[PDB]
């Protein structure tokens, strides 16, 4: 080898690699891919495996140091440490629920009042109840017998021109 | 010799945590009220053990004349066997198929033929204290657990915790155990005379598939356990 | 033990969604519980079964 | 609820029509952070060949 020499006759260094996949607990993988992590918001998280939908809140409870994850009665993961900041997340799954329609027939008018039962109208006229967030009636102080039964001592009824709860 | 072995040999099986809260798991466990060989640290140069599912050591020991283990399917280096050597300063754990003299050697570090390693691995080292350990081997890992409590066998419980689970993939099926002596001589072989050693001893016992009900408190530590099959009231 | 038919209620009851909770777990022959990996780990025809 | 009475005239009352989940707003995937990588590098950057 000397530099006179053509392309033909000039030193190539080449590298071979060879993947081996025989009985494989793979013991090299490299792959980055972490990206920042969302609180407070119904996220899809993959923690290190573990997938699953819900809200992260900041958390209390002890993890011993080689604890991973931790689940309440009936296999339902609560909580979670970061594999990049070993920071423990608790998981609870975002409120939802039945829906129903309150109305007073439709041959006395169309109007119609909606009741979201397992849920807080924070995060759906708007009133809360003890049986959820009610929408479309107005609350009044005066106690009538009632008619069409809503739960939690709570009922509704045509005004008369507004459906009162 | 023969000692029943106590409410010992519990460890956490699941690294999963669960506060005030009865749980039931099958497990490779020690049952309770077991008897387990006894075995005395003075001089021979130790016959071999089988692995049959896991082995249960524990060891009152306060000179450090316990060291290390070997495991494998057989000595010679017909197999890649496998090493496991404790120190002051660090662990060394081998697979190299080094194969091995009539006795384990007597730290004069080393006695084995050449090797063809293909996994090696260090870190800081598993240190009247009772130090137990628990060895497992199934689903291609080979795992480690152990505990170091205060002070025969003592009436309290106490869970291990786990320490190490090795990927390596070694079909294990003999063991062995490692001893050491200061400024002792070494050999490939020897007789029963062996060298001067202090007083301790070591206890072995073979896990089984049981049914344990484990009692989890509010933090999530492992405070009692019940042998699902050991007799009528606890089952 | 005065209260014990209101008790023997609300254990029924709670005993009741416990095990219609816990049954989801169970894989009634399929080769996995969680959808996931069932939708992951196989192709749309064999998927369906 | 005219449509899942399937009536056109729908009496004085309560019903559950249907169900409503508020969906995920944002996903994320939390994977390994790679420590001691492996020494391609040298092998090819080493010029002893
Ligand atoms: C607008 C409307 O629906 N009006 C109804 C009528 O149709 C019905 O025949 C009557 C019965 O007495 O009650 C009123
Ligand atoms: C029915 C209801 O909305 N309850 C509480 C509310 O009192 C509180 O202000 C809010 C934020 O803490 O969380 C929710
Ligand atoms: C418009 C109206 O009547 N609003 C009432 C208010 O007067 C009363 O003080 C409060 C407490 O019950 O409930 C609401
Ligand atoms: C376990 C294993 O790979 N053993 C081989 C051995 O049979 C062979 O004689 C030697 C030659 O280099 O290489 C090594
Ligand atoms: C899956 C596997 O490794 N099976 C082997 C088996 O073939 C062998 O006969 C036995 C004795 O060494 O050890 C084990
Ligand atoms: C029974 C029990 O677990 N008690 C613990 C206590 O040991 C610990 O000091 C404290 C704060 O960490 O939390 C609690």
């Amino acid at each position: 080898f000397r530099p006179t020499y053509g392309v033909g006759h000039q030193p190539y260094r080449v590298v071979v690699l060879s993947f081996e996949l025989l009985h494989a607990p793979a013991t090299v993988c490299g792959p980055k891919k972490s990206t920042n992590l969302v609180k407070n918001k119904c996220v899809n998280f993959n923690f290190n495996g573990l997938t699953g939908t819900g809200v992260l809140t900041e958390s209390n409870k002890k993890f011993l140091p080689f604890q991973q994850f931790g689940r309440d009665i009936a296999d339902t993961t609560d909580a979670v440490r970061d594999p990049q900041t070993l920071e423990i997340l608790d998981i609870t799954p975002c409120s939802f629920g039945g829906v129903s329609v309150i109305t007073p027939g439709t041959n006395t008018s169309n109007q119609v009042a909606v009741l979201y039962q397992g849920v807080n109208c924070t995060e759906v006229n708007v009133f809360q109840t003890r049986a959820g967030c009610l929408i479309g009636a107005e609350y009044v102080n005066s106690s009538y017998e009632c008619d069409i039964p809503i739960g939690a001592g709570i009922c509704a009824s045509y005004q008369t021109q507004s459906i009162i709860a | 010799a023969y000692t029943n072995s106590f409410t010992r040999g519990v460890y956490y099986p699941d690294k999963v945590f669960r506060s005030s809260v009865l749980h039931s798991t099958q497990d490779l466990f020690l049952p309770f009220f077991s008897n387990v060989t006894w075995f005395h640290a003075i001089h021979v140069d130790n016959p071999v053990l089988p692995f049959n599912d896991g082995v249960y050591f524990a060891s009152t020991e306060k000179s450090n004349i316990i060291r290390g283990w070997i495991f494998g399917t057989t000595l010679d280096s017909k197999t890649q066997s496998l090493l496991i050597v404790n120190n002051a300063t660090n662990v060394v754990i081998k697979v190299c198929e080094f194969q091995f003299c009539n006795d384990p050697f007597l730290d004069f570090r080393v006695y084995s033929s050449a090797n063809n390693c293909t996994f090696e691995y260090v870190s800081q080292p598993f240190l009247k204290n009772l130090r137990e350990f628990v060895f497992k081997n199934i689903d291609g890992y080979f795992k480690i657990y152990s505990k170091h409590t205060p002070i025969d066998l003592p009436q309290g419980f106490s869970a291990l915790e786990p320490l190490v689970d090795l990927p390596i993939g070694i079909n294990i099926t003999r063991f062995q155990t490692l001893l050491a002596l200061h400024r002792s001589y070494l050999t490939p072989g020897d007789s029963s005379s062996g060298w001067t050693a202090g007083a301790a001893a070591y206890y072995v016992g073979y896990l089984q598939p049981r049914t344990f009900l484990l009692k989890y408190n509010e933090n999530g530590t492992i405070t009692d356990a019940v042998d699902c099959a050991l007799d009528p009231l606890s089952e | 033990s005065a209260l014990g038919k209101l008790q023997d209620v609300v254990n029924h009851n709670a005993q009741a969604l416990n095990t219609l909770v816990k049954q989801l777990s169970s894989k009634f022959g399929a080769i996995s519980s969680v959808l996931n990996d069932i939708l992951s780990r196989l192709d749309p025809p064999e998927a369906e079964v | 609820t005219k449509c899942t009475l399937k009536s056109f005239t729908v009496e004085k009352g309560i019903y559950q029509t249907s169900n409503f989940r508020v969906q995920p707003t944002e996903s994320i995937v939390r994977f390994p952070n790679i420590t001691n990588l492996c020494p391609f590098d040298e092998v090819f950057n080493a010029t002893r060949f």
